[PDB]
């Protein structure tokens, strides 16, 4: 029962697990074999899959030209940023997966244990990208707004943020470049 | 099933070498099964320990009057 | 209900989350027994024992989250919860330990003992909890130097390791205050205040 | 097979000699050895893995000790053995602490 609730994490919504678009990552609760709270860690869980959903919607829509919303390099180079942040958590994923797969008992708390890293990291950038999304801030506003957000505290989503934001003024530096 | 204890003979020798590695004991894989296994035909455990040690020891003296 | 039946759900208890005839009672802000697998009060107290650890942790959980979503309460109250997070993960990997035991002998006494250390350090958390909250800023590190003036090598070390991370954060902004006398603080919690 | 074949032929290995070679080595082993054949404590994991970790503390070694009560859960995962217990008090005899200074507190 390991590998579909991986599957549902992955964006790819399971039987059991109920991706609802508004509900988020919900969960049909009529299977055996844990407890309520076990799935309530599991809902824990389902809110960073719910967010990568939602993610991977907006990385998607902001990877297109004639509509209203935010345009421009900056959109798709946030969309960027974000997949290639979500790299390190794929290859979390993917690396827990073949741990799962190679342990007989490998228990879905070792499965959260491996996870909490990336659950640590995770709903900072979720609330910066919602308030980003909230600003609709273009041009180099939403270069702005990160740099507000550049003097983070948490220690991944702030080496992440510098990451992002070194990928964005280099995008910065090129235009100037271009204006040079 | 034979090819399975096999399986089973490697892992539980991984797992060992593992927690030999970890414990930094400095015992050799030739002490893979052939050390455990000995002792496994019911030998006293601490004087097999005891044994080890000697061995250990002769060995050290061993080699550095060798050296 | 069977002594196993409870240790499966201590098994769910630890990690705060309580069980089937186990559940995290509000009257004792603490895992009271669905009284309902009846059975000796001996085993009842013993996990009445264990109820700190429930308390506690879901205290912790509370608590970090709290200060976790502020983002203007303190970037050091958000590394203090960072921390209070990497030392829930070891915890997390206990729990996770136990549940694979609980999969496939041991004992509840076996649990208890294996599982006083883990109360040491949680106790130390929560203490370190409760007795920190409203300091931010140079409050916060006047706490966080403060707290450190108990004994206890292991609680010595973990708070020790708690706060020289804390210290990083103090440390580069006196490094720019020190290095190029550059003072962005937002919240002004440095101890050099800054007039713009 | 035999117990005394294998006392042997460890003896050729831990001397990295012959069984001629280690007779008197060999010798002094086997009385050690026919002095007790069977342990005088009994096997109860749960004390030497509290024993384990707390030799690896006092190597200041948390990290290590959580590393080996992992392998102890994949291994007892594992089980094939009935006397597992001598096995792991073999370890602890032959584990060494190159990450520790040499300086120890006398336990009871």
């Amino acid at each position: 029962m390991i590998h579909e609730l991986l599957l549902a994490l992955s964006g790819y919504p399971g039987s059991i697990f109920t991706w609802n678009k508004r509900g988020g990552l919900q969960v049909s609760q009529d299977f055996p074999f844990l407890h309520p709270s076990e799935t309530s860690v599991l809902n824990r869980l389902c809110r960073l899959g719910t967010d990568y959903i939602r993610f991977t919607e907006f990385i998607e829509q902001y990877t297109q030209q004639g509509q209203g919303g935010l345009h421009g390099i900056y959109l798709r180079a946030f969309c960027t940023g974000l997949d290639s942040v979500l790299q390190p958590y794929r290859q979390a994923l993917l690396d827990l997966e073949q741990e799962f797969l190679a342990d007989p008992h490998l228990s879905i708390s070792h499965i959260n244990y491996s996870l909490d890293q990336f659950q640590l990291l995770f709903p900072s950038v979720m609330v910066v990208v919602e308030q980003i999304k909230s600003q609709k801030i273009h041009g180099c506003q939403i270069l702005e707004t990160v740099y507000k957000h550049s003097c983070g505290g948490l220690p991944p989503v702030r080496s992440a943020l510098e990451k992002i934001l070194a990928v964005c003024h280099g995008v910065m530096y090129k235009q100037l470049s271009a204006w040079m | 099933a034979a090819a399975a204890n096999l399986n089973a003979v490697r892992e539980t020798m991984d797992v060992l070498l593992e927690i030999s590695r970890i414990l930094n004991t400095g015992l050799d894989m030739e002490t893979l099964s052939i050390c455990v296994r000995l002792c496994e035909q019911g030998i006293n455990p601490e004087a097999l320990s005891s044994v080890i040690k000697e061995l250990r020891k002769a060995t050290e003296a061993l080699k550095a009057a060798e050296n | 209900v069977t002594e196993a039946a409870l240790v499966r759900d201590i098994l769910y208890v630890f990690q705060g989350i309580d069980g089937k005839h186990v559940k995290m009672s509000n009257a004792d802000n603490c895992y009271t027994v669905e009284g309902k697998a009846n059975l000796s009060k001996s085993l009842r107290d013993t996990a009445v024992r264990l109820a700190e650890l429930g308390w506690l942790h879901n205290k912790i959980r509370k608590y970090t989250d709290q200060r976790s979503l502020d983002r203007s309460f303190g970037l050091v109250g958000q590394s203090f919860c960072a921390a209070l997070h990497q030392e829930l993960r070891e915890y997390y990997r206990l729990l996770s330990v136990l549940h694979s035991q609980l999969q496939l002998s041991l004992t509840l006494r076996r649990l208890l003992v294996w599982t006083y250390d883990p109360k040491m350090r949680l106790k130390t958390l929560a203490a370190l909890v409760d007795h920190c909250q409203g300091r931010k800023g140079g409050e916060l590190a006047s706490a966080v130097h403060a707290y450190t003036k108990t004994g206890d090598p292991y609680a010595r070390s973990l708070v020790q390791h708690i706060l020289s991370l804390v210290s990083h954060p103090v440390l580069s902004f006196l490094y720019r205050w020190i290095y190029d006398g550059e003072l962005e603080d937002t919240y002004h919690e440095f101890f050099v205040a800054s007039d713009p | 097979k035999s117990p005394n074949v294998l006392l042997q032929n460890l003896c050729c290995r831990i001397l990295g000699k012959s069984e001629a070679d280690v007779a008197q080595q060999f010798q002094y082993a086997v009385r050690v050895i026919g002095s007790n054949f069977a342990p005088t404590v009994e096997r109860d994991e749960f004390l030497v893995a509290e024993k384990i970790k707390k030799e690896l503390t006092r190597q200041r070694r948390e990290a290590d000790a959580a590393l080996f009560s992992e392998l102890h859960r994949k291994l007892h995962s594992q089980g094939v053995l009935k006397n597992k217990w001598s096995i792991l008090y073999l370890l602890l005899s032959l584990s060494e602490d190159p990450r520790k200074q040499p300086s120890k507190v006398s336990g009871y």
